[PDB]
């Protein structure tokens, strides 16, 4: 409807195919909303005793 | 190249301008007052809106009256003044009604605008509008219905003085109504001259209108010095000489000789003003009220003998102390006063909205003066109720002088206009269309009232002429709800300054003939 | 310095009733400028030009157009002027009068708390009984008599300048129209400022001016020994030059042997004499194109016994192929017997003031004329070139359309009596601005005794009561003496487009001012 | 520390605020010119041009503006004239207002893209409403459809009379240019009407030229200017003189050959001008040039020629008048043939007086009888809206006849997504059930701005609106209250069936799908940062 959101919408297409760019390159995938950046704070913690 | 038009026969002026026919000067005199009468148009009726006013003092004035928005504003143009100043003469006489100039010597001189550009010239005119003036004045002493006679007391004049209250101040008619009734009724000369100046205002910041009383006496905002700020006699004794001694008037110098008149003088002024103040405390005073300052030696023997201290410093609210209790300030130093003292019930002292005053209250003999003590939130809001305050007690003072009254509301002014258009169908003579113009400018001032309260003016005009057919003479405006259906002012009691309705045609009839008579304007370099 | 976080920066807002009664004021104020020149007592307006020129003239056309305003709604009303000036001819000052008093009611109705679509909407019903007032006291007119037509083009020129030489003015408008009124297909037009040019040449007195039958220009022979008097002269018409120039190309010519060089100075001689020999076929006698003439064209016509015209110009061109009857032809060796202008009158080559004028006169059937003006100055000459402008047209107006309105106060009061007995049937809100629209239309009474210094009141009550009854119906106001004379004794008639234009630009002025409740100013474009 | 940004930096409720009052600065601009009782404005340049004009396009276009969120608004309007064409008032208040309420949401600490979400949800309920209560399509009303749909675009502008004399010129323009298409597309290109100003007489003179109307000049004053049973031969080339390109250049060694090429640059060009003229052609249109030779022979052999003609106006006029558009010599190795048999026809083609100015007239055109428009003014001032209010009037007609439905007019529209929308709430809602009922609210701006602009009760006639509605959808009793509107005239709610209130259906669809994606981009600037002006480094 306006100039502005062509933009915001080409800048989020670009990130959705980005992301099944990634999978071509390697075929695996994490659980996200924040869930690996736990997992990372709780087993480099017991690491670092 | 390109010429210029220079000066033709007596262009002698350093800066300044000329005006003169009609079109230069009177027609621009028109068009300037109408821009004031559409101005004070939104604020007239019941239903009318403040004006937030700044004037050069960078301060805050809001209110709804049309007198004290014109000193505010600083008007430049010259006949525009003639309106103001017709106005402040409104305020001067009867005080209530200047608003009511602006909106009929501003229609009166928008359509003489009608009739100089489609007709008679400014020598009839004015002739026309003379003789509707008289006539108008003819019609005033017919149209009285009632009279405020029966009942002077606080029950009949709590009715009468709505009008003027809900003018400016209309969701609080009822408290003020009665607030204006204990103190107007209670300053009774019994049968002679209503004094307005014996009416004070105490703005006192704090909580809302509902608080607010009429206290039988007067407030002040200062403090005691001392400690007997409990006094249940109230003999009270004012003076208006500085209370710390008799000093001399030339130069003044004490003048020792010996070791013995340098010991004895600080003690012989001491023993000396012991004397003074013990003179008065065996009279029986207990207030001792002075006009200048006051020394520590005062001080000191005012609490030993257990006298209170009032210290005023302004001169004029000395004077109201003494018709308030009743008493005399003397100028000279402390006499045994023999009968000029004053006599209170009851003096005291308290905090009230964090201000610490001093009351003088009445109790059994109530009747010397009285003092509105007003409450607020703000401080503007308080100048505003003072303003309606002022226009309830200059009411009271109209009834003194003449106690009949008109039905106001729109029903006087639509029977104004009846009648003079009657005279105008009945001169055979060219004089006749300003006879007819006259009475149109009393169909604009209801037409105010209705444009203030959302409804259509059209509809309005045509209800008030159906119902005036030669035998009612009494139908006003119901401004309470659209669509109005207007019903009787006697039942419903508006009715306000008869007396007023007199000197507010005058005015503005002669204000509006002063625009007309001037013809050429020579105006000066402002500076 | 960090910039303030506005919007619509630089730029003005304003609404409210300090744009509706603001428009009025702009409204009222060139009314006032122009009122004292609608009577025949009205006084000439001298004006000031940025060329360093004066413009003294009353007609509310030339007046408006010299003013330069800042106001908005005051750039409406000038716009008003130029759209009658370019319908009709004397349809001017009386619209900016009545625009102005259509908006003065207007402005009274503003303050009643009404709507103004609610005035439009009654002025858009009082527009369709004003047309309708016009065609029921119309007079049809015989245009072939010519006694009649004066009559009308008398009417509108009593106000202007040109009054004292009316036994002159009017017989110049009116032959010159009648001249040009040109018709070749099956259509009917009449072109009184492409063909029937007014020049002025100062010098000499105002009753020595008359209209040419033809045309005539400033212009000299381009040689002593051609003729300036010529019976019956054979005119060819050009277009294109007589001369040798370059071509639209690259042409470049190697010179390598000794006879080449002079064999292209011989060829340019011998391209111009094969023009004016294909111009000589037909026997001419004068020869008028619009580019140069070369010395050696004037060679060849000079021993031809013809007479070369050098540089007329090509509106000049246009106007001396309609009176003479040739055919503007742009190749020489394209010429016939058709594009010869024969039927033309005496030529003479008169010099008037010290400058040669070329003269094409004394035709026979002329569709082209050019009216001659010789005054004191070039002051007063624009005067009368503008008089004559809005007395010409105005004599279109009748021949295209032969119908007259009773002019003088009488057309204004015809219909302000038929407004006020059709709003009886109205009974409703718009009833009463429909009667503004009645008393709106008397401004044009008003003037006329303003102008003379008649009373207002006196004189209106009684012009009121004449349109009383239905019989009479064209009393209107004399503006010679001052009193209520009829208008079918005094001759003052108004042509049908006249008064339709007058009306119908009044009102819409009056609606397109009234819709405007907001002012932006301050902005910028491309 | 802090950014190092050379700029400027503003986050919290500082941004989340200020777009709001950008929005308002521009809605309470045109909230004075929305409706019958709207008024037009004045649009004053520095250069001292005046527009007086009322639609939401052109004034948002001319006036200048600073805030970011300022130009999502601006540029809302200009969209609403390419898709629709008369939209554009009610959808830059609609889009302000759905920021107004979303701003009340906002900061009870309630997410805002719950808002976006919740709005979504009540923008595809509403033209899932609109689509299943509309009352007939343009079978059962006929003409009397496209009339009042007419008129009601009109009431706004200067146009609004109380007569159908606009009305009806407009439909039988839309009716006079049914140009078919493939698959069964009846296309109305509204484009192809020549709008024509002239200032003349009232607007009741507004001639409908049955043919087209074009604006240029015969030029040459030896020409007949009014010619019967007329062939338009319709051509894009200079008739100048035949002048060589920048590879061709002549150059001669032979002095007795000079004059022979100096006459071919005039003889190859009137060889391409007999022959196109003894094919009985009599009218010549040329978007080109013609030169002041080549235009003895139209006045020498009796044919109008037209010089300088527009690009655009010729397409029109050869596809009315089935004129082929012909650039240059063509028809396999042929030397000039012209195809003579592909020559326009027109029975009138006539010059007349458009007071003071010439304008050539085509009547009817034999082959497709278009229409064009010569609106009649006082001044230029009223000739520029005159022509705005007109090409509103005409994309009113067009959405009708390609989508053959109408919504009720007046604020019957807003009033039933008003309630059917409160109840959508409260369904399925759970946390975004006040972007929905805060959606009811905004769509209620549209029948308040009418009620302020006439000046009649405004909670009240509103408040009586919205009682018919009510119990049109609560109450299945066959009311039949779902055409409830305003009456401004009046002051009364009336039916906009009887009445002839009248609007398209995409009018509706379109303006609440363009104002609610523009209220969703504005509401996601929580954060935003101003960078200072690069000017003179
Ligand atoms: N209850 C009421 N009903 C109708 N009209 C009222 C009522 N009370 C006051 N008014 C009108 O309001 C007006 C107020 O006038 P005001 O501004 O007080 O005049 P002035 O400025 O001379 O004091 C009066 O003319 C009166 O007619
Ligand atoms: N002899 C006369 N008596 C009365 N009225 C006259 C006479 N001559 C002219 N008038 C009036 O003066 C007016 C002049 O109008 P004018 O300014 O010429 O209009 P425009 O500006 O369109 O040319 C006319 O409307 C006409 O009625
Ligand atoms: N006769 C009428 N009665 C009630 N409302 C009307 C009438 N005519 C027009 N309207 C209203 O006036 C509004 C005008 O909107 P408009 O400014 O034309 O929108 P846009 O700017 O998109 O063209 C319409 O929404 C319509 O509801
Ligand atoms: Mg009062
Ligand atoms: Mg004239």
């Amino acid at each position: 409807s306006n100039k502005l959101v062509i933009e915001e919408a080409e800048r989020s297409i670009h990130d959705a195919l980005c992301v099944i760019r990634c999978l071509v390159k390697k075929r695996a995938l994490i659980a996200g909303g924040g869930a690996p950046e736990i997992e990372l704070a709780l087993r480099l913690t017991e690491y670092s005793r | 190249h390109v010429p210029k038009a220079p000066g033709f026969a007596q262009m002698l002026k350093e800066g300044a301008k000329h005006f003169s026919g009609l079109e230069e000067a009177v027609y621009r005199n028109i068009q300037a007052c109408k821009e004031l009468a559409q101005t004070t148009r939104t604020a007239y009726g019941p239903n009318g809106m403040n004006k937030m006013v700044i004037n050069h003092l960078e301060k805050l004035f809001v209110t709804n009256d049309a007198a004290t928005i014109l000193r505010e504003l600083e008007v430049q143009h010259p006949a525009a003044k003639m309106i103001v100043m017709a106005s402040h003469m409104q305020e001067q006489e009867v005080g209530d009604g200047t608003n009511f100039v602006l909106v009929f010597a501003g229609a009166l001189l928008e359509l003489a605008e009608e009739l100089l550009r489609i007709g008679l010239s400014v020598s009839e005119v004015i002739e026309g509008y003379e003789i509707a003036c008289r006539k108008a004045h003819e019609i005033l002493p017919n149209l009285v219905c009632c009279s405020a006679k029966n009942l002077r007391d606080i029950d009949e004049v709590s009715s009468l003085l709505r009008t003027s209250i809900m003018s400016k101040q209309y969701g609080n008619e009822v408290f003020l109504a009665k607030l204006i009734a204990q103190a107007c009724v209670s300053i009774f000369p019994d049968s002679g001259h209503f004094n307005v100046d014996n009416i004070r205002v105490c703005k006192i910041l704090g909580s809302g209108i509902s608080s607010s009383s009429v206290l039988h006496g007067m407030v002040f905002k200062k403090e005691t010095e001392g400690d007997v700020t409990s006094v249940k006699d109230a003999k009270i004794a004012v003076y208006s000489c500085p209370f710390d001694g008799m000093i001399t008037e030339t130069k003044g110098t004490v003048l020792i000789k010996t070791a013995e008149e340098l010991m004895n003088f600080s003690k012989g002024e001491e023993n000396l003003m012991d004397a003074q103040v013990k003179a008065i405390a065996d009279t029986g005073a207990n207030v001792v009220v002075t006009g200048g300052k006051v020394a520590d030696m005062a001080l000191h023997y005012a609490n030993k003998y257990n006298i209170m201290l009032v210290r005023l410093n302004s001169k004029w609210d000395l004077r109201r102390l003494c018709k308030t209790v009743g008493a005399t300030a003397l100028p000279r130093l402390t006499p045994p006063v023999l009968e000029e003292m004053g006599h209170c019930d009851s003096v005291y002292l308290s905090e009230v909205g964090d201000t610490q005053v001093v009351v003088f209250k009445h109790e059994k003999e109530d009747g010397a003066i009285s003092t509105i003590v007003l409450r607020g939130s703000t401080d503007n809001l308080m100048d505003d109720i003072e303003r309606a305050v002022d226009d309830g007690v200059n009411t009271f003072k109209v009834l003194t002088r003449d106690k009949r009254l008109v039905p106001g509301g729109g029903a006087t002014e639509i029977e104004l206009a009846k009648q003079i258009t009657s005279y105008g169908e009945t001169c055979p003579g060219l004089e006749q269309y300003a006879i007819k113009k006259f009475a149109e400018a009393f169909e604009a001032i209801p037409r105010a009232l209705a444009e203030n309260s959302g409804v259509k003016a059209n509809e309005v005009i045509s209800k008030l002429y159906a119902v005036h057919q030669e035998g009612n003479k009494n139908v006003g405006l119901d401004i309470e709800a659209e669509v109005p259906a207007v019903k009787d002012m006697l039942e419903a009691g508006i009715l306000d300054t008869y007396l007023g309705k007199y000197w507010a045609i005058k005015l503005a009839t002669n204000a509006a003939v002063t625009v007309l008579r001037v013809d050429q304007i020579i105006m000066a370099k402002p500076a | 310095h960090r910039p303030v976080l506005v919007l619509s920066q630089n730029t003005k807002r304003e609404s409210g009733r300090k744009v509706q009664s603001g428009n009025i004021n702009a409204a009222k104020t060139i009314a006032d400028i122009i009122r004292t020149c609608l009577g025949p007592k009205s006084m000439m307006k001298m004006l000031l030009d940025p060329m360093g020129g004066i413009v003294m003239t009353n007609d509310g056309n030339a007046i408006l157009r010299e003013i330069q305003v800042q106001h908005p709604a005051a750039k409406s009303m000038i716009e008003i002027s130029r759209t009658q000036d370019e319908e009709v001819g004397d349809g001017t000052t009386s619209v900016i009068i009545l625009a102005g008093e259509m908006l003065s009611v207007a402005e009274h109705f503003l303050e009643q708390q009404m709507h103004p679509t609610v005035v439009i909407s009654a002025y858009r019903k009082a527009l369709d009984d004003m047309i309708s007032t016009l065609k029921k006291i119309s007079i049809p007119v015989d245009i072939s008599d010519s006694d009649m037509m004066l009559n009308i083009i008398n009417s509108s020129i009593t106000t202007k300048a040109i009054s004292r030489w009316s036994s002159l003015a009017c017989n110049i408008a009116l032959d010159a129209v009648k001249m040009v009124q040109f018709e070749e297909n099956g259509r009917k037009e009449i072109d009184i400022k492409k063909y029937a040019r007014v020049e002025k040449i100062p010098g000499g007195i105002i009753e020595d001016s008359c209209v040419l039958r033809g045309v005539m220009i400033n212009k000299d022979v381009t040689h002593p020994r051609m003729r300036r008097y010529i019976k019956n002269p054979r005119i060819v018409l050009l277009d294109s030059s007589l001369e040798y120039k370059k071509g639209e190309s690259q042409t470049d010519i190697e010179i390598t042997r000794e006879e080449d060089f002079t064999r292209i100075l011989q060829m340019e001689e011998e391209y111009i004499q094969q023009l004016c020999e294909d111009i000589i076929q037909l026997k001419p006698d004068v020869v008028i194109t619009e580019k140069g003439i070369s010395d050696l064209a004037q060679h060849y016509l000079m021993r031809a016994n013809i007479t070369a015209i050098r540089r007329v110009r090509k509106t000049d061109n246009n106007r001396i192929a309609r009176a003479c009857g040739a055919r503007i032809v742009s190749r020489p060796e394209e010429l016939r017997e058709d594009d010869v202008g024969t039927g033309a009158g005496l030529l003479e080559i008169k010099k008037i003031g010290d400058e040669y004028f070329t003269f094409i006169t004394d035709c026979k059937d002329p569709k082209a004329c050019t009216i001659l003006l010789r005054g004191a100055s070039k002051e007063i000459l624009s005067e009368v070139e503008r008089n004559l402008q809005d007395a010409m047209q105005v004599c279109r107006n009748v021949l295209l359309d032969p119908q007259l309105v009773p002019g003088g106060g009488a057309s204004e009061m015809a219909v302000a009596h038929a407004l006020t007995e059709k709003s009886k049937a109205m009974t409703g809100v718009e009833q009463w601005p429909y009667r503004a629209v009645a008393q709106a239309l008397e401004v044009i009474p008003r003037t006329l005794i303003q102008n003379c210094g008649a009373s207002t009141i006196r004189l209106l009550t009684s012009l009121r009561a004449k349109h009383t009854q239905e019989n009479c119906e064209t009393w209107g106001v004399n503006g010679e003496t001052g009193t209520l004379v009829d208008m079918k004794e005094l001759g003052i008639w108004e042509p049908l487009a006249v008064k339709l234009q007058t009306y119908k630009t009044a009102v819409e002025t009056a609606v397109l001012l009234l819709r405007i409740d907001d002012i932006v100013s301050g902005h910028k474009k491309k | 520390g802090p950014l190092s940004v050379f700029g400027d930096r503003s986050t919290g409720e500082t941004i989340r605020s200020q777009n709001v009052m950008a929005a308002a600065s521009i809605a309470n601009i045109v909230k004075s010119s929305l409706g019958p009782v709207g008024l037009d404005k004045m649009l004053v340049d520095d250069i001292g041009d005046v527009t007086i004009t009322n639609d939401g396009a052109t004034i948002l276009k001319l006036l200048e503006v600073e805030h970011p969120a300022a130009k999502v608004l601006c540029e809302l309007a200009d969209l609403q004239d390419k898709e629709v064409g008369d939209g554009t008032t009610s959808v830059v208040i609609i889009a302000a207002e759905l920021l107004k309420n979303a701003d009340e949401l906002v900061k009870q600490k309630i997410h805002p893209t719950s808002v976006i979400s919740g709005y979504r949800l009540a923008c595809k309920e509403a033209v899932r409403y609109i689509n299943e209560n509309l009352i007939v399509n343009t079978d059962e009303l006929g003409r009397d459809c496209l009339i009042n749909a007419a008129k009601t675009s009109m009431s706004s502008k200067i146009i609004g009379i109380n007569g159908d004399f606009f009305a009806n010129m407009v439909v039988d323009a839309v009716l006079a240019i049914k140009y078919t298409d493939i698959r069964g597309q009846p296309r109305y290109p509204v484009n192809s009407v020549n709008i024509l100003k002239a200032h003349g007489r009232s607007q009741m003179e507004s001639m409908l030229i049955s043919g087209y109307a074009l604006n240029c000049v015969v030029g040459s004053q030896g020409m007949p200017k009014r010619i019967v049973n007329a062939k338009i031969a319709c051509l894009d080339f200079s008739l100048q003189k035949t002048k060589m390109k920048l590879g061709v250049q002549v150059v001669i060694t032979d002095p007795e050959k000079l004059d022979q090429i100096r006459q071919r640059e005039s003889d190859i060009t009137k060889e391409r001008i007999q022959k196109i003229l003894a094919t009985g052609a009599n009218v010549i249109l040329t978007t080109g040039g013609i030169d002041d030779m080549c235009l003895k022979y139209f006045v020498e052999a009796g044919a109008m020629a037209v010089r300088r003609v527009l690009k655009r106006d010729l397409k029109r006029i050869a596809k009315a008048s089935g004129a082929t558009i012909l650039s240059t010599l063509a028809n396999l190795e042929g030397e000039e043939t012209f195809e003579a048999a592909m020559l326009g026809q027109a029975e009138e083609v006539v010059q007349e007086r458009i007071c003071d100015d010439e304008l050539i007239l085509i009547k009817n055109t034999k082959a497709r009888t278009s229409a064009s428009i010569i609106l009649r003014g006082a001044n230029d001032f009223m000739c520029d809206e005159m022509e705005r209010s007109l090409h509103d009037a005409l994309c009113v007609v067009k959405r009708v006849l390609e989508s053959k439905s109408v919504v009720p007019g007046g604020g019957a529209v807003e009033a039933a997504l008003s309630i059917y929308l409160e109840n959508y709430a409260t369904s399925m809602g759970s946390r975004e059930q006040l972007a929905i009922a805060e959606f009811a609210r905004s769509l209620l701006v549209i029948p308040n701005t009418l009620a302020v602009n006439a000046a009649q009760d405004s909670t009240d006639l509103v408040a009586k609106l919205r009682a018919f509605h009510n119990e049109a959808q609560v109450n299945p009793e066959r009311k039949n209250l779902k055409w409830i509107g305003l009456d401004l005239s009046n002051g009364k709610p009336r039916d906009n069936k009887q009445a002839g209130v009248f609007e398209p259906t995409i009018v509706k669809v379109k303006s609440l799908k363009f104002a609610t994606e523009a209220a969703i981009t504005i509401l996601r600037i929580d954060d935003l940062i101003k960078l200072h002006p690069e000017s003179k480094d």
